[PDB]
DNA sequence: TTTTTTTTTTTTTT
């Protein structure tokens, strides 16, 4: 058949796990069984899947639950392992690299149906992520048209496609975690932080 | 029905002896016109039909198709009384039928609009050449003569068959007038006789003709259901229309006699603008064109004016250029680059399926005999700019792509508008320090138009009191008149100087160049000298003097002077005092 | 002259395309989704007259079968066809029709999917009502279409039809009279616009005044004058200016919004797409198309660079944009406000920055957008607690119950009412606007590195196009001196946000050296020092060695004139 | 009495 409706009795087993004190730590240590220490990461990432709530107001609003988080450090931190893991746990997951990302790359390739000879709107890697979590590598290293899909969904929390025959500005809302490295790849002792994080502090704002 | 013969009896009355505006029937005048013009294209006002009987006018809404069949056959007779001939000339004329609203656009069309008269309009698009239609079947005998066809001929013969022109034309609605979100749905339109080939690719035009559909047709499998494709045959065609007639022109010369008409058209060219009488001079000057003019069998030199307007923020500049479009009979608006259609390259594209490469004209081709308008030269790439420098030299375009040796003809005058490097006034140093564009392409332009300024007090009270007075709407020649004007003279009047008083400009050019050394360089050429006569000849065309009076130069010369003078840097303080004698 | 067409709506339930099954044949069903490729309308035969049929039977009726050929069936009598139909087109009544293929909507379809979609044919006057991209309720009529079975004396597929389609997917002026009575609805319309924003005041107004139309008309003969209005709001990032922008799109009609560098170029410009393929030259809109007659918005002019800066400025003067790749010759109706916010190139002020060098962009496109209206966002201790008060109340999910005096939608219908006005000041007190505009540039006269600009001759037109919307605000027409006074001073702040003949050069700088310095300092020490910083800035704009020396001996000669 | 056809060259484009 293959290579989820919730049962009732393990729901009060959930609340049982709720009275358990260390669920904030516990579930976190259950998040990433593969990785040593870095508990603030398991902490945060725990709160990542519990991220936020919907504010629809009367109108406007829609600040959602959406949370981006950057992480970085000494090169190859086993960041890619937590990405490759959390990516798989998710209902809709997303992962790619730096330099393997750009503006044109993640949205609405709008290709022909080929075999039936008909141009049909395609969803890009960002439309599918709508809900759930995206992941990428080294935001210091993203291209210039990269971040151009980011400046677009961070706040707009939507995407605009008017080209060819059909016009839709359609929504994308999901929390996201990109792995990265300092420029060094050691960011070196002391120093101002911003440049050391690469990028301008306005973009990091 | 045969009772419609009686219809034919009265429409004749509306058709010939009908009169409008105190006698002088348009009819007798046009019949007479061709007639003498023998263009066998008669044009009919619907202005008049509504006024007299609105029952013949609703006949255009039932079956106009055959109504005209006898209609024009009467005009013939009506023309025949005027010209007891055309039995030897064409022996047939169909009427054009001017505007009849309707006034439908494109995409909204219903089957209710078939077989009934419909006016349409849109922008010209890819078109076929002309294939002669067969018309009446006739032979040596040899079955008998058969009619054919619009267009079936069902349900084999012919020799002496009377052929006629046929041209099928795909026309698409203007991307400008396109309702948003939409793809340009488009229509096929048939042309016949004098209507053939009149239209030209890429322009807004009026197609007067009735709708045809039939039949099946061929789509079928794309639908599965009966569908009769959209075709529309135009009883006539008119561009987005204006041409002079005998009476207007005979009065129009009566303007041309008075001294200061040249002066009048000066204040007329910037009606809502005000601004500077300084530039408009050179504007209508350029806009008026000039004699080609050939020296056998060699180079034709240049009679077309090259305008360069240096810009300045908040100056009227971008507002003045666009006057020239609705001014000029013919123009192409390219803006600068970034760009505005087209980038002024003449290209060559292989057509669909199996066909060799068709050649698409650079928008200049669209602009031939007319004028091309550009603004913002800071925004042009060094790529598309190359070919600019071409046209003003050969009066043509020669491109690169690909498989075909050709040449073309480009008669376009050129209006250059460009904003100064950086902000407002740039070179207190020589203005050569101003322009980013290379001097080779600069001196190519004959009139260097500088605009300004660093604030002056009273002049803005002037212009702006005038401005808040301009916006109030919610000596100038009537604007219909002046377009009719410059155009009338541009198809006719051909100015010539006499060498007698004109050596004076060789010596006084010596005066205009000997100290053009004195400060900076250049932006003179020997072309710069050549252009002066081209400036004068235009005013001569405005005066319709048919040949250049001495004063006609004084205009040109005086223009060239300060065209160069404030174009010089503050050192021009000296450059004033030298060109005085050239006043 | 009667052919009646049935339409049924408000159907029991919406069904999917994946839900499409053979049972639904000959049955009503509701489905909705996105358009693909509307095709040109071409007539439906219904019935035709075709005959004879050998040689004239003139039999006219029916033949409504789906082929649609043919008549000539079982004629005349006696004509005995067979034969030709022969097609009689003229007596046939026709209707409609266009084929529009609907695509299955993305929100429902389960990625990865590649939604499988079929044709909606528009038979009925319900034809053509659709627009590309929209989801729309439809009537089912499953049926089938000809091009596995064959009729032995074929191949078939799904053909979706609808006899009915809807695009889904008065007394309130008596509300407006109540609203147009008050003096206070002027300030009300202000505090009632964006609750998501706190403070920032005057800038709010323009936003409204942007949604509100101008004259955008006349005066002949000649070019259409502006018209419209334009705002580029600026300040230090964290400003929360963008909260304005989502408010544009979240409030205003037909709002197009993209901040991106990547449009690309064209963009609001046409591509032009080549190859299509098959002869190509397919003209993209692109971007701003439905933006026409609307409020367009961008962020971060730093992030659209300079290449396209003035190419989107075609519409900022001509109000229409022609588009050139060496495509086919074209011009496009663009008439729109363009409002936006760049983040300043220092990220901040840059007080000293004349806003001209503040932006990193050219005066032609800069002077044109009026007016910019700077806001720098700073900390202040009370204010830090007030941002910790109201901004918090926005942070709040609750209380989010704090409300504007105007219900948003009633503000919109008030606009749709206020969009009807065509207010014009012909009034002779526009004479006052002259003095004002005169005194608008008497101050900017020096420096020319000041707010100038000039300020631009266009800023008189702008001066007008302000009170244009001021009138829709106060709902009365013909405006007033007070009304323009609002707008004039209102410019004056954000032009002040830009703020931080031998002896005519000598009496220039005799009072000018003190003009830039005697307010900021003493204007003291010696006589000749006033010459020495002057030999700096004099030499660069003078046009000779002689014009250098009368910038020397004159700075000597006026010194012993005033000594 | 009808049959059956996508690479290669060049192009204009972000
Ligand atoms: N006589 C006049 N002098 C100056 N401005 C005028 C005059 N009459 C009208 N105006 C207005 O002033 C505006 C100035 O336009 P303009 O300066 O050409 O824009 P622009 O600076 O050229 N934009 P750009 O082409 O990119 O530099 C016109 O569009 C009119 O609205």
């Amino acid at each position: 058949k293959v290579s989820r409706q919730i049962t009732d009795q393990d729901l009060a087993k959930i609340r049982e796990v709720a009275a358990r004190e260390d669920l904030y730590s516990l579930l976190a240590r259950s998040i990433a069984p593969s990785i040593y220490e870095l508990e603030d990461v398991k902490k945060g990432i725990l709160l990542q899947l519990f991220g936020g709530t919907n504010k629809t107001f009367t109108k406007g609003g829609r600040y959602r639950g959406d949370i981006n988080i950057l992480l970085c450090g000494d090169p190859s931190t086993s960041k890619s392992q937590i990405l490759q893991y959390v990516h798989k746990i998710t209902p809709r997951g997303v992962y790619t690299s730096g330099k393997g990302s750009s503006a044109v790359g993640l949205t609405a390739y709008i290709t022909r149906d080929v075999d039936t000879k008909q141009l049909v709107l395609e969803s890009g890697a960002l439309v599918l992520s709508d809900g759930g979590v995206c992941c990428i590598d080294e935001f210091d290293k993203m291209s210039d048209s990269t971040r151009s899909v980011l400046h677009e969904v961070m706040e707009q929390q939507t995407i605009s496609i008017a080209k060819a025959g059909i016009i839709t500005t359609l929504n994308a809302r999901s929390s996201i975690l990109a792995s990265a490295n300092p420029i060094g790849s050691r960011y070196n002792p002391n120093l101002p932080v911003t440049e050391n994080i690469d990028l301008p502090p306005p973009l990091l704002s | 029905p045969n009772v419609s013969r009686t219809i034919a009896r009265e429409l004749k009355s509306f058709l010939l002896e009908y009169t409008d505006e105190t006698g002088r029937s348009v009819y007798g005048a046009r019949i007479r016109t061709l007639g003498e013009m023998n263009s066998e294209s008669l044009e009919v006002n619907y202005r008049h039909l509504a006024e007299s009987k609105a029952i013949l006018a609703l006949f255009l809404a039932k079956c106009p198709e055959e109504m005209l069949k006898i209609f024009d056959l009467v005009a013939m007779e009506a023309t025949e009384l005027h010209y007891p001939d055309y039995a030897r000339i064409h022996s047939e004329i169909h009427v054009r039928i001017s505007d009849f609203p309707t006034i439908y656009s494109l995409r909204e069309l219903r089957e209710s609009n078939l077989s009934s008269l419909v006016r349409v309009t849109g922008v010209v698009t890819r078109r076929t050449g002309v294939f002669p239609q067969l018309k009446y079947v006739k032979f040596n005998c040899l079955l008998g003569p058969f009619f054919q066809d619009s267009n079936e001929e069902i349900r084999v013969n012919g020799e002496k068959t009377v052929y006629r022109n046929y041209q099928r034309v795909t026309l698409q609605e203007a991307p400008g007038t396109v309702p948003p979100g939409r793809l340009p749905r488009h229509r096929e339109v048939i042309l016949l006789a004098d209507l053939v080939d009149v239209s030209k690719p890429g322009e807004e035009v009026e197609v007067t003709g009735i709708y045809k559909n039939n039949y099946d047709g061929n789509l079928n499998a794309k639908n599965g259901f009966p569908v009769f494709a959209t075709i529309i045959e135009a009883n006539s065609i008119k561009r987005r229309v204006f041409s002079w007639t005998e009476e207007e022109e005979r009065e129009f010369r009566k303007i041309s006699r008075d001294r200061g008409i040249i002066d009048k058209i000066i204040s007329s060219m910037a009606p809502s603008i005000y601004g500077h009488r300084d530039i408009k001079t050179a504007v209508a000057c350029s806009l008026f064109g000039g004699v080609p003019k050939n020296v056998n069998g060699k180079h034709s030199i240049r009679g077309d004016i090259n305008v360069l307007l240096l810009g300045d923020p908040g100056t009227a500049k971008s507002q003045i250029l666009k006057y020239v479009e609705k001014t000029a009979h013919r123009a192409v608006f390219a803006t600068g680059q970034g760009a505005s259609a087209v980038g002024l390259t003449a290209s060559v594209r292989k057509d669909p399926i199996t066909k060799e490469w068709t050649l698409e004209g650079g928008a200049l081709v669209l602009a031939d005999k007319g004028v091309c308008l550009i603004d913002e030269f800071d925004k042009m790439n060094d790529q598309d700019r190359t070919s600019i420098h071409e046209a003003m030299e050969q009066q043509s375009i020669s491109i690169s792509k690909a498989g075909i040796v050709t040449t073309l003809q480009a008669r376009c005058s050129i209006i250059a508008a460009a904003n100064p490097n950086g902000g407002r006034y740039n070179s207190t140093l020589p203005l050569a320090q101003n322009v980013s564009l290379t001097e080779p392409i600069l001196s190519r332009f004959d009139i260097l138009c500088v605009v300004r300024d660093l604030v002056d007090e009273e002049a803005d009270e002037r212009l702006a009191t005038f401005v808040v007075d301009s916006h109030v709407r919610s000596s100038p020649i009537p604007q219909e008149l002046l377009m009719k004007y410059i155009h009338y003279a541009r198809t006719k009047i051909y100015p010539k100087l006499h060498q007698m008083d004109m050596d004076k400009v060789s010596r006084v050019y010596a005066d205009l160049r000997r100290e053009s050394i004195s400060t900076g360089s250049f932006p003179i050429t020997v072309r710069h000298l050549e252009s002066i006569l081209r400036i004068a000849e235009s005013f001569a065309k405005m005066r319709l003097s048919e040949f250049v009076s001495s004063y006609d130069l004084d205009r040109a010369i005086k223009v060239v002077v300060d065209s160069f003078v404030d174009a010089q840097k503050v050192s021009v303080r000296r450059q004033l005092r030298r060109s005085f004698a050239i006043y | 002259e009667r052919v009646f067409q049935i339409s049924f709506f408000n159907l029991p339930t919406v069904h999917r395309i994946r839900d499409i099954r053979s049972e639904k044949i000959g049955s009503l069903l509701s489905i909705s989704g996105t358009v693909t490729r509307t095709s040109e309308v071409r007539p439906e035969l219904y019935k035709a007259s075709f005959t004879c049929d050998m040689c004239r039977a003139i039999v006219d009726n029916v033949e409504q079968s789906f082929k649609y050929t043919e008549p000539t069936f079982c004629p005349n009598p006696s004509c005995e066809n067979r034969a030709f139909w022969t097609l009689n087109v003229t007596r046939s009544r026709f209707l409609d029709w266009q084929k529009v293929r609907i695509q299955e909507n993305a929100n429902e379809i389960p990625t990865g999917s590649m939604p499988r979609t079929l044709d909606v044919i528009l038979r009925g006057d319900s034809v053509e009502r659709a627009k590309p991209g929209d989801r729309c309720k439809f009537t089912g009529v499953e049926i089938v279409v000809p091009d596995k079975p064959s009729s032995t004396l074929l191949t078939y597929k799904i053909s979706f039809l609808a006899c009915h389609v809807i695009s889904i997917g008065s007394d309130e002026i008596n509300e407006l009279k109540e609203m147009v009575k008050d003096e206070h609805i002027y300030d009300k319309l202000v505090r009632s616009i964006a609750p998501a924003v706190f403070g920032h005041e005057a800038v709010k107004k323009g936003i409204l005044l942007q949604m509100l139309g101008g004259v955008h008309k006349s005066t002949v003969e000649g070019i259409k004058l502006r018209g419209d209005i334009n705002i580029c709001v600026v300040g230090d990032p964290s400003t929360s200016k963008s909260q304005f922008l989502k408010y544009v799109v979240g409030f205003a009609p037909r709002s197009v919004y993209t901040s991106g560098k990547a449009s690309s170029a064209a963009g609001l410009t046409a591509a032009v797409v080549r190859d299509e393929e098959g002869g190509d030259y397919t003209i993209e809109a692109g971007a701003l198309m439905l933006a026409d007659n609307g409020i367009c918005c961008i962020d971060e002019f730093d992030k659209m660079d300079i290449s396209d800066q003035v190419a989107i400025h075609e519409a900022m003067e001509q109000q229409t944009i022609s588009i050139a790749k060496a495509g086919i010759h074209a011009t496009l109706n663009a008439r729109t406000s363009i409002l936006a916010a760049a983040n300043p190139v220092g990220g901040r002020y840059n007080r000293k920055l004349s806003l001209r060098g503040n932006l990193n962009m050219t005066a032609p496109i800069m002077s044109r957008f009026d007016l910019f209206f700077v806001i720098l966002d700073d900390c202040n201790e009370k204010i830090d607690t007030e941002l910790a008060s109201h901004i918090v109340d926005l942070h709040m999910k609750r209380d989010e119950a704090i409300e504007p005096p105007f219900s948003a939608e009633q503000l919109r219908r008030y606009i749709k009412y206020a969009r009807t006005f065509k207010p014009i000041l012909t009034k002779e007190a526009r004479s006052y606007l002259v003095e004002k505009y005169k005194e608008l540039r008497k101050d900017d006269a020096q420096g020319f590195s000041r707010s100038s600009y000039r300020i631009t001759v266009r800023q008189l037109e702008s001066m007008i196009r302000l009170s244009e919307a001021i009138a829709r605000a106060n709902c009365v027409d013909e405006i007033t001196p007070s009304f323009i006074a609002e707008a004039y001073d209102l410019l004056r702040q954000s032009i002040i946000r830009v703020d931080v003949d031998k002896y005519v050069s000598m009496m220039n700088m005799i009072v000018r050296k003190i003009a830039e310095v005697d307010r900021e300092g003493a204007e003291e020490l010696t006589a000749v020092d006033i010459v020495d910083w002057y030999l700096l800035q004099k030499e660069n704009d003078l046009g000779s060695l002689a014009e250098y020396w009368e910038e020397r001996r004159l700075a000597f000669k006026v010194i012993k004139r005033l000594v």
